[PDB]
């Protein structure tokens, strides 16, 4: 449940990432409201079009959330806490559609980190998005 | 399921470019290695001790072929996904007793499979159509539970 | 739903012994309650802060009842609960966007209050039965989310 | 996530269950064959039949493990290891199934604890089935 070699990896992912973080945030936004569109109902106060500045803005909040939460692996609860209020108790959040995310997440870095993206590595990312997401969760369960 | 012609076709388009012999498999493998217990079905495989074990196993290769064939019939029938899938839903909820909840992870796989191999061409736009696709075929799989 | 007739009948005659006035309030608050994010769609009924709050709030309780007053009428047509929740799905899959899970849930805390009201006499072969009602009624204003 | 509220019930309601906690077990046990026949499949060395002595015995074992953990509430992920492996590595329980027996469990302890069975309660009994639950899983991370 988060091995070191779970949390080796994970980084090396997110290693590779680097700076196209921001923009791989905002393709996974993209890429849920686009295969999981009721996720839009969150998002109403947006502009959810194909350039929006705004889902620019998120993808890169996220990314940098997801980045932190990297950084303190074996923390995450603590280091999370805050987003857990906004998310279970403020949004209110169906926690399902953690899910359609870092699904939507782990198409992408895929899709940009084919040579990375390997079984045991795809494997460890899921473990670790998994948790961030229940963290984000935890307010609730 | 329903699909835009834009979309019917470009799932096809892009199906089209797909290695049959191989996608099968890594997604039939990375399953199994992403989601353990789902090897429970598949212990007379041989070896799956590790995700090389697994990722190499032959009986892994060949049965990923059968499945993605399974998805070739489907696209040649994205009208009578239930009428495609009976007999499958038949083998997999009466005998099988496999958990619906496993065929939207599976569908979920072969969508990253698919991302891994085309990169920048599986857009967003494409991963939806897909999206589509697998969600219909879960459902036709899972019609025998309903 | 299928259900036996000795299943058709177990369902039948305890449901008979519901006070519906009562059982929808319990049921519609102890959802909001044990699955809280369920909460955002009756940010209009008020205070929902505490249990008690839930528990107090006329507004859970007059819903409660629009509910199990829907599941009296489905237990009624089991042979065609299409037919029956027929605007009932448009409104939740479509006005609404609730996910179907939810529903399953919504129907497994109305089992666990059936438990509480006529403790043994609800029987394992009684919450079988019941289960089967629950599945279809969720399936039933699910099948427009699809 | 076991606020101390949580934790209080968890010991006031199991604590009501005492000794009944056998029957329970089975009861409980035999709930989750009926409504979802499909969990039948893990017991084939088994007789499942209704006053099935195999059962019983086996119900016996889940009450005792559920109490061992409610005890060691506070630290249920050491108070399990062993379960833990058995049910990821050898069993490859589906983490699906796990979902119905705390719903086949919250029914029987409902279905034992009328005056009892608060929507508050109804709550935390519900939260730590689910850590239960989680702990028992863990090990497919
Ligand atoms: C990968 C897991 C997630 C992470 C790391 C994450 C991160 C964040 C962050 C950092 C913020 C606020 C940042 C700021 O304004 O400074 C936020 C807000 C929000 N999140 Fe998430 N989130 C996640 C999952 C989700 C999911 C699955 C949904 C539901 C579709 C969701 C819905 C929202 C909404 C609607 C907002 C706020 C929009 C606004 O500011 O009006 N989040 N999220
Ligand atoms: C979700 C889409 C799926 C498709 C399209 C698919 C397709 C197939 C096919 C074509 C066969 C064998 C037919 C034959 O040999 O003649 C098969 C068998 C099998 N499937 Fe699936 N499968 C899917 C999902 C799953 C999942 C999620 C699991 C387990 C969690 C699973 C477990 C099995 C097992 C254990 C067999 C054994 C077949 C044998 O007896 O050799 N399948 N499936
Ligand atoms: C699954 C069993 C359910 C049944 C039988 C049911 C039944 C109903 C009925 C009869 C109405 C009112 C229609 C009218 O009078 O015009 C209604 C409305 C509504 N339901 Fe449900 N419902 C169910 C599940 C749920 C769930 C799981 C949620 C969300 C967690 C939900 C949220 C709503 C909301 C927000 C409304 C508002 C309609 C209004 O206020 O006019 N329902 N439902
Ligand atoms: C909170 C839920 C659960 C608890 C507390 C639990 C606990 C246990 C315990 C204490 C044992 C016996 C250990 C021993 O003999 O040393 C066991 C065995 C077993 N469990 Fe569970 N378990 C749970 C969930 C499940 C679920 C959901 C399933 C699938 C239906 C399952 C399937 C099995 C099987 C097949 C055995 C083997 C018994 C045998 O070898 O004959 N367990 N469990």
């Amino acid at each position: 449940v988060l091995s070191p070699a779970d949390k080796t990896n994970v980084k090396a992912a997110w290693g590779k990432v680097g700076a196209h973080a921001g923009e791989y945030g905002a393709e996974a936004l993209e890429r849920m409201f686009l295969s999981f569109p009721t996720t839009k109902t969150y998002f109403p106060h947006f502009d959810l079009s194909h350039g929006s500045a705004q889902v620019k803005g998120h993808g890169k909040k996220v990314a940098d959330a997801l980045t932190n939460a990297v950084a303190h692996v074996d923390d995450m609860p603590n280091a999370l806490s805050a987003l857990s209020d906004l998310h279970a108790h403020k949004l209110r959040v169906d926690p399902v559609n953690f899910k359609l995310l870092s699904h939507c997440l782990l198409v992408t870095l895929a899709a940009h980190l084919p040579a990375e993206f390997t079984p045991a590595v795809h494997a460890s990312l899921d473990k670790f998005l998994a948790s961030v997401s229940t963290v984000l969760t935890s307010k609730y369960r | 399921v329903h699909l835009t012609p834009e979309e019917k076709s470009a799932v096809t388009a892009l199906w089209g470019k797909v290695n049959v012999d191989e996608v099968g498999g890594e997604a039939l493998g990375r399953l199994l290695v992403v989601y353990p217990w789902t090897q429970r079905f598949f212990e007379s495989f041989g070896d799956l001790s590790t995700p090389d074990a697994v990722m190499g196993n032959p009986k892994v290769k060949a049965h990923g072929k059968k499945v993605l064939g399974a998805f070739s019939d489907g696209l040649a029938h994205l009208d009578n996904l239930k009428g495609t899938f009976a007999t499958l839903s038949e083998l997999h909820c009466d005998k099988l007793h496999v958990d619906p909840e496993n065929f939207r992870l599976l569908g979920n796989v072969l969508v990253c499979v698919l991302a891994h191999h085309f990169g920048k061409e599986f857009t967003p736009p494409v991963q939806a159509a897909y999206q589509k696709v697998v969600a219909g075929v879960a459902n036709a799989l899972a019609h025998k539970y309903h």
